[PDB]
């Protein structure tokens, strides 16, 4: 016959004893032993029983107890029949805590790459086994999710496979904290996407010198460095929507890279919570010229920056970094004059200069700094002012009619600066692989912070939140299409609601008109900026008027509840807190671009022109320009580890990935998956698998055999789905068809057992009756006698026969 | 229910044959009784009896005629199974489809899963249902559900 | 058949009234009455001798059948039944055998290793 398995496929992706040759255990002891959730622990295999009221009083393995759980808190685990697997969506019971174990179940039983649907989850096991290899890579040309087990290179070569074939463009989101290797991925794959992407000339190798995948992440710190590595609440958080863009042939072949960016911490440079240390790469760099200007090393001073920890060493960073440079678009005319240009910086960061001791208006006082900067940059530290501190709008008509502005002014413009200036470190970092000829579109592998909920949120957090699930939508409404068709593409179909727009709700709360993010926004050009007033605004509806969101509730971990509202998407609830938003929303725009035009420097000129707002309004025009770019293509979904904090790349830490996946989209996706119809299985699968629930029920096809097993079983039609090929069932009613089978072989076993016992005794029938006789005869017998030896007329019968 | 005579009767004629191999004395004990049935036709399975009397020792509790009778008239109903029913539970087991099981295999549901037959048994009815193996080790449950149902005494 | 209508040696009137016996048979051991004789309702003649003597063998089976009685349950031909079987075939089978009924039964029952030997104890027991 055949199929396959194994061979030596020994990634190991191995076998744990192939399975059904040695198995353990059976009836299982399903209305009995499955998981309680808890909290060291997450949850727990145990056993049930209680009848209770009422809780329970039953438990674990191991250990054990007598501890209380009511039902909102039961979940219960997949029979064997539903032991380690891939898609996951293929999967009774999708519950919170029943979905980890077949991963932890991937750890401790090495292996941790799983699908969830499209959700690629894939772990750190940071140890790095031959996974990554060729006695691995060596085939997948167009295999699929089911043509070879799970690892990344479905989402390459049929990511990959979906190009070429099909036609558009690419795409794929990756997430995953800070930990796994999403340094990589991004990094394992090209070196896929590649060596099938050139092995469909330039022999001499000697264009082999930067590489290909193994260089762009070579720009990386310079990107990276603006670019991002150290935070606070973490370390090493590339702030900023990334996206290696790499273009594709119009012969499937590849044909360029490209790559841009979106929302940059400009903040991070004015505002900053201490720890939360501003971009690395100013201290990685603060010899040789390590001055040729303006002061040196050490927070204490240079502000928009006031350090380091553990294995950071900001060393290194610096020369070695000078010269990988020289190999793109620079010969040391920008390299250098470009640093200055960064130090250029610091400078306003040495803060005020005053006001009036009444009169609104506010001194150039200092000025001996801006000077410098009037140096490095170019201009006259007077070539502004006035238009700065007291300009004069354009049909011309100067004109010059509030001192608090200006600390904005600027924490305004070292932002916008910063900003500038990275768009234009892409600009040309990519130039050198930029051979922009064009031959149509490509594949794409996007990459941003991943939503984040805890402690503390503000007008921070709420951004991520606005990006990621605002984000996911776009996954779910994809989602919304590949059952959409199926159900289609099986002659069933039963119309429902595009899931991806039950967050809209949300997206359509702030991002809305009068959302708030306008209430907010305009609310920063009003001089009654109490914040008080914006609070309590913001509701004068919102709070009771929208049904999305709420007041803060209360408590939850440590400290107390200093809270300030809840807003809620999917990934939960989160109670933000406004203080310093309409402060930091913060960012104006000039006269002359405020100036830094010409200075015969364009290291600071064509950076500028080729009005007086917020942050939000241009988030937004770049977070769409990231969406309207991305609902126009072919997504994919991979997800990372976080396996455990202290990076013991043994294994675990439930809670630690209970958190991520309670974001990614992934519990979001069996909250989608199980809302519909999951379990499936072609009429096959199951006429096997399920025909002891109805034996006497069959003639003795396929879908006919499907069917009476169906409906002799009074299943609930609601519960069940005929496509056309196979059949699809409820949440977990796959698992009801296994709590009877499971139950009802038993029963037929020992009906048999029992038909084989009575053929037994119905045999040892006349054997046994025969039995009788000869043994009444015997005692009878035995009787006569011995009643004989004792009588007398008998006892004395021939003392002697005469 | 609803004994005829030419039923009730082969019953207590029965009974009688097993009131007298533990003694006759107008009464039988109760664990011999699902082997009272078993000669009597019916199939009932170790629950079954249990579930109406059916002691595990051997003299725990011994019924007479009457108080026997009525626990009999209610083993009849009792899940009798059937060739497809039984036909399944080895097919479940036939990775192949072919219509096999390695005898290894099959004494282990026999004596492993559900009611364990005595390890005493299973030898005893293959045997003289006689189940000779084949070449492979293995054997084809089928014939063998029939020759377990057809009863010691065919045709 | 008439190996019976013997004796009238050694008993003792005319059909022996009363101590046919008793002259007859204490020179050798040490005699009983009134019973061996109260229990002879008759009065004596040969009349119903084949009535109330014997008859008394109602039941009384032939040394072919009760010996193949025993074989049912030892049928390896093997001539013997293993003690405890048939110490329990009897002391707790069909009509039971009383402790004593038993103990009697086993008094020169041969046995040996644990194996007894129908095919002897019927000859023994007639
Ligand atoms: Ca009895």
């Amino acid at each position: 016959m055949n199929i396959d398995f194994n061979d030596p496929d020994f990634q190991y992706l191995a076998v744990d004893r192939k399975k059904m040759m040695k198995e353990q255990t059976a009836p299982f002891d399903g209305k009995k032993n499955c998981w309680v959730p808890d909290p060291k622990e997450g949850f727990a295999s145990a056993e049930i029983q209680s009848s209770k009221g009422e809780e329970i009083t039953v438990k674990i393995v191991s250990d054990n107890s007598t501890r209380t759980v009511k039902k909102d808190d039961i979940q219960q685990m997949n029979p064997p029949k539903f032991e380690k697997l891939e898609d996951m969506a293929n999967m009774t019971y999708l519950n919170e805590a029943s979905v980890l174990n077949n991963l932890r179940g991937r750890y401790t039983a090495g292996l941790i790459y799983t699908y969830s649907g499209l959700f690629c989850i894939a772990v750190n096991p940071y140890r790095r086994l031959p996974i990554y290899t060729d006695s691995v890579i060596a085939k997948y040309r167009g295999k699929r999710k089911t043509e070879i087990p799970p690892h990344l290179f479905s989402v390459a070569d049929n990511a990959y496979q979906n190009m070429v074939t099909d036609r558009e463009n690419q795409s794929c989101l990756i997430t995953g904290e800070s930990g796994a290797g999403k340094t990589e991925n991004t990094k394992k794959v090209i070196m896929y996407l590649a060596k099938v992407a050139c092995a469909v000339e330039e022999e001499e190798a000697d264009q082999k010198k930067g590489s290909l995948e193994d260089q762009i992440i070579q720009a990386n710190p310079v990107l990276e460095a603006y670019g991002n590595a150290k935070t606070t609440r973490n370390n090493n958080s590339s702030r900023f929507g990334k996206f290696i863009r790499i273009h594709f042939g119009p012969t499937g072949k590849i044909a360029g890279a490209d790559i841009e960016t979106y929302l940059l911490e400009k903040s991070r440079v004015t505002y900053q919570q201490s720890a939360e240390r501003n971009y690395h790469i100013f201290y990685q760099i603060c010899p040789e010229l390590n001055e040729v200007m303006l002061i040196t090393p050490d927070s204490g001073l240079y502000s928009f920056i006031n350090l380091t920890v553990d294995n950071i060493d900001d060393v290194e960073e610096f020369k070695l970094c000078d010269e990988a440079f020289d190999i793109l678009g620079f010969t040391k005319e920008e390299k250098t004059s470009m640093f200055k240009c960064t130090a250029s910086i610091l400078h306003m960061g040495e803060m005020k200069f005053k006001q009036r001791p009444r009169e609104e208006q506010a001194e150039s006082d200092g000025t001996a700094e801006a000077e410098k900067v009037a140096f490095l940059c170019g201009i006259n530290a007077g070539d502004l002012l006035k238009a700065l501190l007291k300009p004069k709008v354009k049909g011309t008509e100067m004109v010059t009619k509030n001192l608090q502005q200006v600390i904005n002014s600027v924490g305004a413009l070292s932002k916008s600066l910063y900003d500038r200036m990275f768009n234009w470190l892409v600009k040309r970092v990519n130039r050198t692989l930029d051979t922009k000829a064009k031959r149509n579109y490509y594949i794409g592998v996007l990459d941003i912070a991943g939503f984040e909920i805890f402690d503390f949120n503000s007008f921070e957090q709420l951004c991520i939140n606005y990006t990621n699930e605002r984000l996911q939508q776009f996954f779910n409404h994809h989602m919304f299409v590949l059952e959409q068709e199926e159900y289609k593409k099986e002659g069933i179909q039963w119309e429902f609601i595009d899931f991806g727009m039950d967050l809209q709700m949300c997206i359509d709360l702030i991002e809305k008109p009068m959302g708030i993010l306008s209430i907010l926004e305009e609310e920063c050009m009003f001089p009654k900026a109490d914040d008080k007033s914006f609070q309590d605004y913001s509701y004068q509806n919102h709070i009771g008027k929208n049904r999305m969101f709420t007041k803060p509730g209360k408590p939850t971990r440590p400290n107390q509840g200093h809270a300030h509202f809840e807003l809620h998407h999917y990934a939960g609830n989160v109670p933000y807190s406004i203080a310093g938003w309409l402060d930091k929303n913060k960012d104006p725009i000039e006269n002359v671009v405020s100036l830094l035009a010409v200075s015969k420097e364009p290291l600071v000129a064509e950076l500028f022109r080729a009005a007086f707002q917020t942050i939000s309004a241009v988030h937004r025009e770049s977070l769409n320009k990231l969406m309207k770019n991305l609902y126009s293509t072919h997504p994919h979904f991979v997800r990372c580890i976080i396996p455990n904090e202290l990076k013991q790349p043994g294994l675990v830490d439930a809670e630690l990935v209970l958190h991520q996946l309670q974001c990614n989209g992934v519990l979001e996706g069996i909250r989608i998956c199980r809302k519909g119809f999951p379990s499936r299985l072609i009429y096959s699968e199951f006429k096997q698998r399920y025909s002891i629930l109805a034996p006497n029920a069959i003639p003795q096809d396929g879908k006919t055999v499907s069917e009476k097993i169906l409906t002799g079983l009074q299943m609930d039609p609601s519960e069940y789905r005929l496509g056309t090929t196979k059949v699809f069932f409820k949440a977990g009613v796959l698992g009801n068809l296994e709590e009877m089978r499971d139950e009802r072989l038993s029963k037929i076993i020992s009906m048999f057992q029992a038909h084989i016992r009575g053929y037994l005794i119905r045999k040892a029938y006349k054997k046994l009756q025969d039995q009788r006789i000869g043994l009444s005869v015997i005692q009878r017998n035995i009787r006569k006698w011995l009643v004989l030896r004792n009588w007398q007329w008998w006892k004395l019968y021939a003392k002697v026969k005469p | 229910p609803k004994l005829s005579q030419d039923e009730i009767d082969d019953l207590k004629d029965v009974f009688e044959l097993f009131d007298f191999w533990d003694g006759r004395d107008g009464a039988v004990d109760a664990f011999k009784l699902g082997d009272v049935c078993r000669c009597l036709g019916i199939n009932p399975r170790n629950e079954d009896v249990f579930a109406v009397g059916g002691t595990h020792k051997m003299g725990e509790k011994s019924l007479p005629f009457e108080e026997f009778l009525p626990a009999y008239e209610g083993l009849m109903d009792c899940e009798q199974g059937t060739f497809a029913d039984y036909m399944e539970a080895f097919k479940t087991f036939d990775r192949e489809g072919q219509g096999f099981i390695s005898g290894a295999e099959l004494r282990h549901v026999l004596s492993g899963l559900g009611e364990r037959l005595s390890d005493e048994e299973v030898d005893e009815i293959i045997n003289l249902t006689d189940l000779q193996e084949d070449l492979e080790g293995n054997v084809k449950y089928e014939e063998f559900v029939k020759k377990v149902m057809a009863g010691p005494y065919p045709d | 058949m008439q190996e019976m209508k013997e004796a009238f040696t050694m008993i003792d009137d005319g059909f022996i009234d009363i101590n046919d016996l008793k002259e007859e048979f204490s020179s050798l051991g040490r005699t009983p009455l009134t019973a061996m004789l109260k229990e002879a309702p008759g009065p004596l003649n040969f009349t119903m001798f084949l009535s109330i003597f014997s008859d008394k063998l109602s039941g009384t089976d032939s040394e072919e059948t009760i010996r193949n009685a025993f074989g049912m349950f030892d049928e390896d031909a093997t001539k013997k039944l293993n003690i405890e079987y048939i110490k329990d075939l009897l002391e707790n089978m069909g009509d039971n055998f009383n402790k004593d009924e038993m103990r009697m039964t086993f008094k020169e029952a041969p046995v040996e290793g644990g194996k007894f030997d129908y095919v002897r104890f019927v000859a023994m027991i007639k």
